[PDB]
RNA sequence: CUCCGAACGGUAAGAGCCUAGCAUGUAGA
């Protein structure tokens, strides 16, 4: 006014090795100078 | 044709559309066209004239103040020498100008106001308004722009002058002013609107069928 | 109005790599098909792909069954038309889910004639597929629905000629 | 880029006054190009060229052919010459040549305030693309 | 030289213009000796070392009279 | 001693005062230097009646209060 | 007034007419008429021909 | 369609393409009557014809601001955007003189200062007449040097403001 | 005070009227249905 | 004028209770931190010139938004129309509120800017410049278009009228 | 330090360079925070030391120059500084007969002020109104009196950078 | 008249290339100038020479307003060029001084429902 | 005896014809 997420959709071959993919998640800066989109 | 006005004033809007019902304007401006032909038609061969060559003005160019177009299109006889531009109401009038061949008149009307009185003083301002005004369908050089003040009943001219028309033009304006049909609409339509209740003519042969 | 968590993605989408990147943002880009603020969050899929992004919303996608950024499916990998209309759907997907979707998409420069970039355009050098065929042509809510897929007849008429 | 400094320039000025104003003249050239070839950003490729350039003249001229005075290893910094943040940047045993922020990691800015080279020589450059944002220095 | 020579003996003037000297000189022979192009080169050399010959006739003719004085 | 109001619905309403039996040249000249501008590009209008800038002030029947549109050329 | 066949349209002011048929949809549906400048020697034709044409 | 020049121009540093003359100016010459004729097209050739055919120099007349055939001519020009070879060939044009004159004055709003004097220059010494319209509507012959001095040293010579040119002492300490 | 947005109200009102009038009878909507 | 100014001065005196608190809220330190900022070191008057380009960029791109082909700015911040619309353009422009005082205020600082630009660019050049400051704000006092968006401005205008018969 | 005059050479285009993408932003900020209005009025060039530096923090798409510089003026020798001046320009009152200082506005209907004067400058007249002072009396005071910041490099009366 | 052409060019050329080199010099003229009024001002005469004019380019010859005439404000923008119509002397009545304002019962500023402003200079 | 103000309360509503500066950058085969 990191994650650390088990697949448990297609894990059979699908990236070889698609044990549990891990990944890293930022957020994206937000500049100042940006009216309401 | 309620020209304008200053203000929003909604009672004299109503009141001025209702002053003018019909296409008055346009009326009043063919009437004064009409009697100042007849008024040419009368004496033309008197005046040097060749012909009543009333030229085809846009409907609206009576209501239209920003330009000014030609009313009618005297045509002089043969060397026509033009006096110097110069009011109605003098008489010592200049003949020392050029001799033109063509010979403009533009009716105006001027719905005045309290700081309008004077319709000779906008009539010279217009005259030298359009003559310097590059933008108007203008042809002749020497003319006269003869303003009427239907607001106070005035009437007024400045421009180029005929020789011997001057008294003619003062004349006719003095004929048109009175007795005038459209005038008298208007006249009318303003005691009924105020509430102050205080071909006829042959020689000329003519036949219908 | 829709925060979230994590992203409900494929198997594909997220990338043959294990470890991949991800960058949330709060309230981001405004959901396709349903015009509603949702948490936008990129990654990149692989070496030399898309840095592909999410399209459908949280509530949009699971309601319907589908993912954030495909629309495909999380259970099977068929369009949401076939796996609607038609089971067969088990002998008709597959499995090694083809990175042909997270690639680059055409360098218009280069369609043009005069991509400047040289061997260093990030965009990808073959030739723009032809227009004719209606896989040149479909659009997300259309695709998102099932009424009228180009692909989704494609494939469904896969489904009975052998 | 001389103006003024409200003295005399220092001793032996006149010799660094022609190789100075040679990068002098490309930096006020690719400061007036056209943005057109440019696609986002590589109007603002060379600019950066020419900041690095001058300050590798002006650095091999302040201590390491150790041929400028006192004055002329800090008065061309006084004013404007040179970088003394970039200078103390490749003091450093870490950063010898490498250009602002193109290719470096997650620093105090969001994108990048460390380095535009600093991508490492065996797996720079992923594949075989090499290629940077800012400086575009593989 | 026979172009130079007439340009001369029709009185062709340094300080006007080629346009406004061609009726003094297309009647006589010598105007058919040279293509439009020749012409504005022996015109135009013509021009010029007249009126520099002229102008410097007049300033000298003021000089030497001061002189003398 | 004439007040005239060069007015304009765009934050713009000056009071120039000027002469009675002046023109209107230096009378734009007048609007010119006290708002903004200088003095070959104003229009004074009353509703497309444009001001033309070689009759009198007077005789086009100017008073004093008298507000007309400022536009620029 | 002004009457235009092509979109069978009647144009009143002389100058709304004129602003159309310049910059008509449907006439520029009849071909595509961006000028492209063209070379350095054709601008030259143009001027060496006028001068042989209109003086000469 | 009077938007872009073809598809894409190099724009001036000034304004922009098109509106290195004022916007109400240029709005004021689109309408008109000289531009609802040769509005359909003018890229490189026609340009030469439409130029030769009018023998007068000036900017605006009368009270209503009525834009001269030279001025919108200069303007369409403008929105053109010809290449500098062509330009370089209407200002070495002796025969036609408003041709050149147009020319002179498109260089000036578009171009280097460099070349600004590199090119106009030369045109300081043509001693003929020009014709051009006042502001009331009257014409008035002057000389070429008073059209090419207002242009290289006074300000807003016609109707146009100018970009602002530097004064010729710093370019000759820092340059020819 | 009142009475100028009384007014006006009223005024609106019949401007409205003529032109649901003028529309229903509308060349476009009655003229062109009397041609078909 | 004496007068005004010990009565600002005094009435100034009155209201100065000691001021701690706000925790040291400071701006423009947190810009500097995120990557939609980046410091140099560019002399003042390209500074001047560089925000008064910037601030007219940006009332120019609020008018393109806005979908009004019939008005331009001038690039001395005095807003100036086209055409004279009166069907329904007129209602159309009427912001008198912030597009004004923000109008003022930038038209007062690219004035400035444009004075010290004429020193740099072959001005008088002697005290001249700073005669020319001075009734620089007498004309912010008079010449600018401050009054209308808000008339307590004339308090200190009635400072800067004081304060000019103090020198 | 060049960045920004790059910047700066898209004012506004097609798509051209950096138009639509950079579109919002150089409206939404530059208009929600002007506030560098305030520094301009907050950093007088100093005409007495008329070098003025201005370190300056921009917007990277060049929405606004923030001048994050505060000036931090030494008091007596500020209002020595202005009393020498008011003394020099009582002077020149008296001295100049005909005063040529109404230039009023100037560039006048877009002209854009900036072309060669906030770049190298051929022309800088920073000799404006300083008082040649004789080292006989303003001996201490007579290398550190009109720089704009003099005490920086001393160590010994400025107690910092 | 082509003779009568080149002679006026030069006239022309003369007047142009006369105020190329009088610019120039009129930097080093305003500094000697203002060194010539240095000695002036230093050791030509105390309270004995002035060699002046008090020149001003457009004199303010103003009058007195009567009790409450408006302060009217003749615009400074435009002053350098000296045009005659600023010298008018604006010490007039406008609109509503042609009266007394004296006469009045006690006082009248404005009747226009916006007296915000309280003051007339008494003190 | 020099203190000088701006916006709204304002421009009837209308059917036939016509012209245009602006905006997306993607999912997928």
């Amino acid at each position: 006014a990191y994650i650390r997420y088990t697949p448990s959709q297609q894990g059979v071959a699908f990236n070889s090795g698609a044990k549990q993919r891990v990944i890293r998640m930022v957020e994206m800066q937000k500049d100042p100078m940006e009216p309401p989109r | 044709t309620g020209i304008f006005m200053h203000g929003k004033i909604p009672t004299l809007k109503i009141s001025l559309i209702q002053i003018f019902r019909a296409h008055l304007w346009q009326k009043i401006h063919e009437s004064i066209v009409m009697d100042l032909c007849q008024v040419f038609d009368q004496e033309l061969d008197a005046l040097e004239i060749e012909t009543v060559q009333k030229e085809t003005i846009h409907p609206r160019k009576s209501y239209k103040m920003n330009s000014s177009c030609a009313d009618i299109l005297l045509f002089a006889s043969y060397k026509w020498n033009v006096s110097r531009p110069s009011l109605l109401a003098d008489s010592k009038d200049v003949m020392d100008s050029t001799t033109t061949q063509k010979y403009w008149i533009d009716i105006q009307l001027r719905w005045g106001d309290y700081d309008s009185h004077d319709i000779e003083r906008y009539a010279r301002a217009k005259f030298l308004d359009y003559t310097t005004d590059n933008m108007s369908i203008y042809p002749s050089p020497t003319g006269v722009l003869i303003a009427i003040d239907l607001a106070y009943n005035l009437h007024s001219a400045y421009g180029n002058w005929f020789p011997g028309s001057k008294p003619l033009i003062q004349q006719a304006m003095a004929k048109i002013m009175k007795a005038n049909p459209a005038l008298y609409v208007l006249r009318e339509r303003i005691r009924k609107g105020l509430q102050l209740y205080s071909e006829l003519f042959s020689n000329q042969i003519i036949w219908f069928v | 109005w829709e925060d979230a968590d994590f992203p409900i993605l494929c198997q594909t989408c997220l990338g043959e790599n294990p470890y991949i990147r991800m960058t949330k943002e709060k309230y981001g880009k405004e959901c396709k098909i349903c015009a509603r603020p949702f948490t936008v969050f990129r990654w990149c899929p692989g070496v030399r792909m898309r840095f592909k992004k999410t399209e459908v919303c949280q509530t949009c996608s699971k309601l319907k069954n589908v993912c954030q950024t495909c629309l495909l499916d999380l259970e099977y990998g068929l369009p949401i038309q076939v796996r609607d209309a038609g089971d067969m759907l088990l002998k008709l997907a597959r499995t090694t889910p083809y990175y042909k979707r997270n690639r680059p998409h055409i360098c218009s420069f280069w369609v043009k004639g005069e991509c400047k970039r040289g061997e260093e355009c990030p965009y990808r050098h073959e030739k723009p597929t032809d227009p004719d065929d209606p896989l040149a042509d479909q659009n997300i809510k259309d695709r998102y629905y099932g009424i009228n897929d180009p692909v989704a007849d494609k494939l469904l008429k896969r489904a009975s000629t052998m | 880029k001389v103006k003024r400094s409200r003295k005399a320039p220092p001793d032996g000025w006149e010799l660094i006054e022609p190789t100075l104003d040679e990068l002098d003249q490309k930096m006020r050239e690719a400061e007036t190009e056209p943005h057109e070839g440019k696609r986002k950003v590589e109007s603002l490729w060379p600019i950066f060229r020419i900041h690095h350039q001058k300050t590798r003249y002006i650095f091999d001229l302040f201590y390491k052919r150790k041929a400028i005075s006192r004055e002329l290893y800090e008065y061309c910094i006084k004013e404007g010459y040179a970088d003394k943040n970039l200078i103390a940047k490749w003091k450093k045993q870490g950063y010898e040549n490498l250009c602002c922020l193109r290719c470096i990691q997650t620093r105090d800015t969001n994108f990048g305030t460390n380095c535009i080279c600093r991508v490492p020589k065996s797996k720079l450059e992923v594949g075989r693309i090499i290629e940077c944002t800012h400086c575009g220095c593989r | 030289k026979q172009f130079k020579d007439m340009l001369l003996e029709r009185g062709v003037s340094a300080f006007s213009t080629w346009e406004k000297e061609l009726h003094k000189i297309v009647f006589d022979p010598r105007y058919l000796l040279l293509n439009p192009k020749e012409r504005k080169q022996v015109f135009d050399q013509y021009v010029k070392t007249r009126a520099e010959e002229e102008r410097r006739e007049k300033k000298n003719k003021i000089m030497q009279a001061k002189e003398d004085f | 001693m004439i007040e005239v109001v060069c007015n304009d619905r765009l934050g713009k309403k000056v009071r120039v005062k000027c002469n009675t039996d002046d023109t209107i040249g230096d009378l734009k000249k007048l609007i010119a230097a006290q708002t903004g501008t200088r003095w070959n590009k104003i229009v004074l209008k009353k509703w497309y009646t444009i001001f033309k800038d070689h009759v009198s002030l007077g005789d086009y029947e100017i008073h004093d209060g008298m507000n007309l549109e400022l536009y620029y050329q | 007034g002004y009457y235009c066949n092509v979109c069978d349209c009647v144009v009143k002011d002389s100058i709304n007419f004129l602003d159309h048929i310049n910059g008509k949809k449907h006439q520029r549906n009849l071909g595509m008429s961006m000028r492209v400048e063209r070379s350095t020697l054709d601008q030259v034709k143009k001027r060496f021909e006028v001068n042989k044409k209109k003086m000469e | 369609m009077a938007n872009r020049t073809v598809k894409d121009a190099h724009s001036i540093h000034g304004t922009n393409p098109q509106y290195l003359v004022e916007k109400i100016i240029r709005t004021r010459i689109y309408e008109s009557k000289y531009w609802k004729e040769e509005c359909f097209g003018l890229t490189a050739e026609l340009v030469v014809d439409k130029a030769m055919e009018l023998r007068f120099v000036g900017g605006v007349y009368g009270g209503n601001i009525k834009p001269t055939p030279f001025l919108c001519l200069t303007l369409k020009m403008l929105q053109i955007q010809p290449e500098k070879d062509i330009i370089v060939e209407f200002i070495k044009n002796e025969d036609f003189k408003y041709v050149r004159m147009l020319g002179a004055l498109y260089m000036r709003l578009t171009g280097t200062a460099i070349d600004c004097y590199k090119y106009l220059e030369p045109l300081y010494n043509d001693y003929r007449k020009i014709k051009s319209q006042n502001r009331n509507g009257e014409f008035e012959l002057m000389h070429v040097d008073e059209f090419i001095d207002e242009l290289l040293h006074s300000e807003r010579v016609c109707d146009i403001i100018l970009p602002r040119l530097q004064k010729r002492y710093v370019l000759e300490e820092a340059e020819q | 005070e009142a009475r100028k947005r009384e007014l006006k109200k009223n005024k609106k009102q019949r401007m409205m009227v003529r032109a649901a009038v003028l529309k229903m009878k509308d060349p476009k909507q009655i003229i062109r249905d009397m041609e078909k | 004028s004496y007068q005004k100014l010990l009565k600002y001065y005094v009435l100034n005196a009155l209201k100065h209770r000691p001021p701690k608190a706000q925790k040291k809220r400071y701006l423009f330190r947190s810009f500097k931190a995120t990557k939609f900022f980046q410091s140099t070191k560019l002399d003042w008057v390209e500074v001047g010139l560089q925000v008064c380009r910037q601030g007219y960029n940006m009332l120019n791109l609020l008018i393109h938004r806005k979908n009004l082909n019939y008005l331009h700015l001038d690039y001395n911040f005095n807003l100036k129309p086209v055409k004279t619309l009166t069907t329904k353009e007129r209602k159309k422009s009427r912001f008198g509120n912030a597009f004004h005082l923000c109008r003022e205020v930038l038209r007062l600082t690219k004035l400035v800017v444009d004075s010290h630009v004429q020193y740099r660019l072959g001005n008088v050049d002697a005290f001249q410049l700073a005669d020319g400051l001075q009734y620089i704000f007498a004309h912010v006092g008079q010449l600018t278009g401050m009054y209308r968006y808000k008339y307590k401005l004339m308090r200190q205008i009635r400072m800067c009228k004081d304060l000019k018969h103090l020198i | 330090p060049e960045h920004v005059r790059k910047i700066i050479r898209d004012h506004g285009d097609m798509t051209n360079r950096k138009f639509r993408h950079d579109k919002r932003v150089y409206l939404g900020a530059l208009k929600y925070m002007p506030h560098a209005v305030l520094k301009l009025l907050e950093n007088m060039p100093m005409p007495w030391e008329q070098i003025r530096d201005v370190p300056v923090l921009y917007h990277i798409t060049g929405a606004i120059s923030f001048v994050n510089e505060i000036p931090w003026v030494i008091e007596p020798v500020y209002i020595s500084q202005w009393g020498s001046m008011w003394i020099m320009m009582r002077r020149e009152k008296r001295d100049r007969r005909h005063f040529k200082r109404m230039r009023f506005p100037p560039f006048d209907d877009e002209e854009p002020p900036l072309d060669y004067a906030d770049n190298i400058l051929d022309v800088e007249p920073l000799e404006a109104i300083q008082l040649e002072l004789d080292p006989e009396e303003d001996a201490p005071v007579l290398d550190w009196f009109y720089d704009h910041q003099p005490l920086r490099d001393s160590r010994k009366y400025v107690n910092g950078s | 008249n082509d003779e009568e052409e080149y002679e006026a060019w030069k006239v022309r050329e003369l007047k142009r290339i006369k105020r190329d080199r009088e610019d120039r010099e009129a930097l080093e003229k305003e500094k000697a100038e203002i060194e010539r009024m240095r000695n002036l001002t230093e050791e030509e005469r105390r309270a004995e020479l002035r060699a002046n004019g008090k020149v001003i380019t457009n004199k303010a010859v103003k009058g007195k307003y009567k009790f409450l005439q408006k302060y009217y404000h003749r615009g400074a923008f435009f002053m350098d060029e000296d045009e005659e119509v600023y010298k008018r002397d604006f010490s007039a009545p406008t609109l509503e001084d042609h009266f007394n304002k004296t006469i009045l019962p006690k006082v009248m500023q404005v009747k226009n429902f916006g007296r915000s402003g309280r003051t007339k200079y008494t003190h």
